[PDB]
């Protein structure tokens, strides 16, 4: 769960999403179906979300 | 009535500014010393602070001399002897004064003035002419500045060798600095400066144009328009440096803090009251957000001399430091944050380097502050908590405070003053008058 | 008087013409116009460059009690915190309105 710091698609399928906290920022490398789980939601930099990574 | 009838007394504490002080008499010891200790091992160290001009003996572990770079000079023309001054021997009784530095800036320019503060500190350190002078810079200091500096060093003084070196770096090498991010806070600005292997990329150095000076200006802007219906007291920014550096903080969560700040409860406690001097022979003002602003939760009278004679600070506690980390929003500089500054420099540029290696987290493991305008409570906990979030998490980040904000950069230089790398990047009188007063030998704690 | 006898005393006691300066070189005289602006120095100079401004959006503060402000008045273009305020700032003296703007260094010109 965190602020989407970055949102750079990988591939021309992957994306790569940096999320960020208060106490710090990750990246995730995200399969085209969660990908498009995320992009199918309106999500884009400056957002909040919540990700669960296996569901 | 009783929620401000039942309260004690407001403690209120005297206004205070820069004034004259006891004489001080020209140190012949000094002298003395300089002469007995070994050759090629004494040298004149002076930190040109825009607050303060510190100076003395690099054998010795603090300044002999800290001085405002101001000069007077005027005549009372009924006893018609010109007097002239330059320092504290400025009152700040005519207080008739100049200053060397342009305003708010870190770059001397009036080198008259200048050059009467040099012969002020010369006379102090008892000199009688001949002896190595360690002089600090602005980062990036104009050429035109140094040039000039140096002329009157080399022409006027004749002084064997001189060299310069950036205050903020000194500092970093007083304390065991090796690889880390320099933040300083001075007077005149506010720099972030990333150092590798003790050698600063000043390549990649940012200024921010504000400082302690700015914060004074600030917080006599904004009491001239709480107190615009006229206040009798005389507003000064030398009474508004006093009042930031003794009740100024910075807040750990600003918005939060702010928008409770003026809640009747307990702003007895979050207001702070300076006594200026005087002398003497269902809609209610309980109710008014102004009336807090301007006068807290007593009464107030205009009969009352006392009570029209002081200011309350309030919102500006910390309002006024936050023009570091939100310059654009409070007071309108278009300039990123101190946590924006240093968070481009770890995750953009450091990382972007050739050879660097571990950018960021050679330099993210020693974030170090320097100048006095850092000496702010809550200070380094805000820059942590501030970086924390740009970093990867769990990255090593450390926010570390020098020993001493204002005098470890007169001490790293007293110590730097006469090793092997400093007489490497000593320029002699000769090399002044073959190279001119623009050069500069290229080092670790120099410019470039 | 004593007392300004005795100042004067000081006055006399700091001055920098009384103290004689042998170290000073007495054949060198400064250029006249050596004093310059950082302005006409980097005029004259045609890194010293060193900052941008922020990509973020900023928060919005009233002008006259540094609280939030919510809202911009389109009249005098200060920011303001609530209807309290606003009611001052409609009927301020004619010129406070522009420092009020000052104090953020922004100005009608
Ligand atoms: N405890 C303190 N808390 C906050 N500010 C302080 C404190 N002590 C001093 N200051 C402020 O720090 C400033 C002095 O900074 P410093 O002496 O490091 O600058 P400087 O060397 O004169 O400047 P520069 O290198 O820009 O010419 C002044 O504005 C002073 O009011
Ligand atoms: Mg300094």
């Amino acid at each position: 769960e965190g602020e989407v710091t970055e949102m750079t698609p990988e591939e021309a399928s992957t994306l790569l999403i940096g999320l960020k906290s208060a106490r710090g920022q990750k990246k995730l490398r995200l399969d085209p179906s969660i990908y498009e789980a995320i992009q199918k939601e309106r999500v884009q930099v400056g957002d909040v979300i919540y990700i669960e990574t296996n569901t | 009535d009783e929620p401000w009838k039942r309260l004690p007394p407001p403690t209120v504490y005297p206004v205070k500014e820069a004034r004259f002080e006891k004489y001080i008499p020209p140190q012949l010891d000094g002298r003395e010393r300089a002469l007995a200790q070994p050759p090629g091992q004494v040298a004149i160290v002076i930190d040109n602070g825009s607050h303060s001009v510190r100076a003395g003996w690099n054998f010795e572990d603090k300044p002999r001399l800290a001085i405002p770079p101001i000069m007077s000079k005027y005549r009372d023309r009924k006893m018609g002897k010109t007097f002239s001054f330059a320092g504290s021997d400025c009152y700040a009784a005519r207080s008739h004064i100049r200053n060397a530095f342009e305003a708010g800036t870190g770059i001397v320019s009036n080198w008259d003035v200048m050059e009467h503060v040099l012969d002020y500190v010369f006379v102090k350190l008892g000199m009688n002419e001949d002896m190595p002078i360690v002089m600090t810079e602005a980062v990036a200091n104009l050429p035109y500045s140094r040039k000039s500096m140096s002329e009157i060093i080399f022409e006027c003084y004749g002084a064997p060798s001189l060299v310069y070196g950036i205050d903020s770096l000194f500092s970093f090498r007083h304390n065991q600095g090796q690889t880390g991010l320099v933040v300083s806070s001075s007077y005149s600005a506010t720099h972030v400066i990333p150092v590798y292997n003790r050698k600063a990329l000043l390549s990649q150095a940012i200024r921010l144009n504000w400082g302690g000076w700015h914060m004074a200006e600030y917080m006599l802007k904004l009491l001239k328009l709480k107190y615009y219906t006229g206040f009798p007291g005389k507003l000064n920014s030398s009474q508004t440096e006093h009042m930031v550096r003794d009740f100024c903080y910075v807040s750990l969560d600003y918005d939060r803090e702010l928008a409770g700040y003026l809640d009747w409860t307990g702003l007895e406690d979050r207001e702070r009251i300076v006594q200026y001097p005087y002398t003497e022979e269902q809609r209610d003002w309980s109710k008014s957000l102004l009336h807090a602003f301007r006068y807290g939760p007593r009464p107030f009278d205009p009969s009352s001399q006392a009570e029209t004679h002081r200011v309350h600070l309030n919102v500006e506690r910390i309002r006024v430091p936050e023009v570091l980390f939100q310059p654009a929003a409070i007071a309108g500089v278009d300039q990123a944050g101190l946590v924006e500054i240093a968070g481009d420099i770890l995750c953009q540029r450091l990382p972007s380097l050739p050879g660097i290696q571990d950018a960021p987290d050679a330099f993210l493991r020693d974030v170090f502050l320097t100048g006095g305008n850092t000496l702010f409570q809550n200070f380094d906990e805000r820059l942590r908590q501030g970086l924390m979030a740009l970093l990867p998490v769990g990255a090593p980040l450390r926010v570390r405070r020098a020993q001493d904000a204002i005098l470890d950069a007169w001490r790293g230089a007293a110590g730097w003053a006469c090793t092997e790398e400093a007489k490497a990047a000593w320029i002699t009188r000769e090399e002044y008058l073959e190279k001119g007063g623009e050069y500069i030998k290229e080092h670790d704690l120099g410019n470039a | 008087q004593s007392a300004q006898a005795a100042h004067q005393a000081l006055v006399e006691q700091l001055d920098l013409h009384s103290i004689h300066k042998t170290f000073r070189n007495p054949n060198w005289r400064p250029n006249q116009r050596r004093n310059k602006t950082i302005k006409a120095i980097l005029g004259e100079s045609q890194t010293n460059i060193e900052s941008a401004p922020s990509l973020a959006p900023m928060k919005h503060y009233c002008d006259v009690t540094g609280l939030p402000a919510p809202y911009l008045d389109p009249k005098t273009r200060l920011r303001y915190h609530n209807k309290e305020i606003f009611a001052m700032i409609r009927n301020l003296p004619q010129g406070m309105g522009e420092q009020f703007l000052e104090a953020r260094g922004a100005h009608t010109v």
